[PDB]
């Protein structure tokens, strides 16, 4: 590990500087180094890890979608044959994206999840596992596609089961998990009715628990509730 | 695309 | 060169795909590979090269400025000592930025400039040489700082001399050169009066030549004239 | 910052 000689605290500090500088690849490399120190991550550290890799993979996904659309146009009837280049470059971006996902999943399996006992850590990491298998599923076409989808589903479902037993319905981790699992159902599993049902039930159960919250907690929860409503509006 | 966090 | 086995035309095609996907590091790597094929670049190819590296170095400059400002705050009286980390990370970004500049300057010296005989190619490459020495000057503090500034000045001045003899005053390359050399004077050489004079004379001489242009050329030239005016407004 | 191209 290129970060093996850097102090854990210095890696965390530099991840925060990289965030301020919008250097998300650096941020992710610093947080990977911090994870590889072997200690559990605090709440703030878990979110630094997720912010970093979400920005990296998000850029890769956006680029993959542009290239995939170009490739699809180049393959329809009447199109001029442009050679192997579009496929090759889409494949390059896809392989890099898969590499990022494999790296995140590797950190979760070695050994973040197995040491995560509190709901706020374990649900967060299982949500991340579902998310990164979902990103793999977005680009998957081979013999293992169904297994990739099922790996995402299984991780999301374990996270859901814990979240329902161990967190209030307004907990922002629980809400974001449900939001993302709902998108998994809609976009990956071809289950739009399950997606809509999950978003609606999550929103309504959160609404009913808002009365228990402080002003700051209310803001955190209602922000994600609005994303649930935004998706419901898109889908109905 | 739909919203995720 | 990792791009040595790829066809020149395929590198150019992939640079255009990378631009569409907003993958500017890839775009720059493809265009570097195309330059290293050894053939002169067409107008479109020169602009693909410049767009790619301008986006890459622009992101590095923005990040360097954020980190430099944090470092400056951490070094003023009353600040809590935060350790070497801010300086170290600013230095990391700075070294990467310098590496990009050295790479561009290397392409220009081996061997784009020496084969560029037409004004539109030679002025463009000399402008780029001035620009990348200017980016080096923005971060320079050592024994060679004055030589870095003078290298930028010398390249800009040769480009100016050719542009005045061989291009109309509305030529967009000539205009962009003058815009950037004016910024060099203001921000690098501590010569705000020269910066203002150059921007004003460039704008006025372009204005007087607009009558010769087609509608499309007029749009290209007036776009850059507006940037000259924007800078004059900032500076007066 | 001032404009450059
Ligand atoms: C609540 C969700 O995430 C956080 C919890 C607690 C501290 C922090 S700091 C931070 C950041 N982007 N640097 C994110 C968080
Ligand atoms: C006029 C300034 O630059 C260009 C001239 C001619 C063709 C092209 S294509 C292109 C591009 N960003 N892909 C830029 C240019
Ligand atoms: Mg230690
Ligand atoms: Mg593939
Ligand atoms: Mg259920
Ligand atoms: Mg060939
Ligand atoms: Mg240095
Ligand atoms: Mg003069």
């Amino acid at each position: 590990g290129a970060m093996g000689s850097m102090e854990r605290a210095s890696l965390i500090q530099k991840a925060k500087l990289a965030e301020q500088a919008e250097r998300y690849e650096d941020m992710a490399a610093f947080m990977k180094g911090a994870v590889e120190k072997g200690e559990e991550l605090s709440c703030e550290e878990r979110n630094l890890l997720s912010v970093a890799y979400k920005n990296v993979v998000g850029g890769q996904r956006a680029a993959w979608r542009v290239l995939s659309s170009i490739e699809q146009k180049s393959n329809e009837e009447g199109s001029e044959e442009k050679g192997p280049e579009v496929r090759e470059y889409r494949e390059k971006v896809e392989t890099e994206l898969q590499g990022v996902c494999d790296t995140v999943l590797g950190l979760l399996d070695s050994h973040l999840i197995k040491e995560a006992g509190d709901a706020e850590s374990r649900v967060f990491y299982l949500k991340m596992k579902g998310d990164y298998y979902r990103y793999l599923a977005e680009v998957a076409t081979g013999d293992d596609k169904k297994r990739i989808i099922d790996s995402a589903r299984s991780a999301y479902q374990e996270a859901m089961d814990i979240s329902k037993k161990e967190m209030p319905p307004t907990n922002p981790i629980r809400l974001g998990l449900a939001l993302n699992f709902s998108v998994f159902h809609y976009e990956i599993a071809n289950s739009p009715e399950e997606a809509i049902s999950l978003a609606k039930t999550t929103f309504d159960e959160a609404m009913a628990d808002l009365h228990t919250l402080s002003e700051d907690s209310y803001k955190d929860s209602t922000l994600i509730m609005q994303l649930l409503r935004d998706n419901l509006t898109l889908w109905t | 695309f739909p919203a995720t966090v």
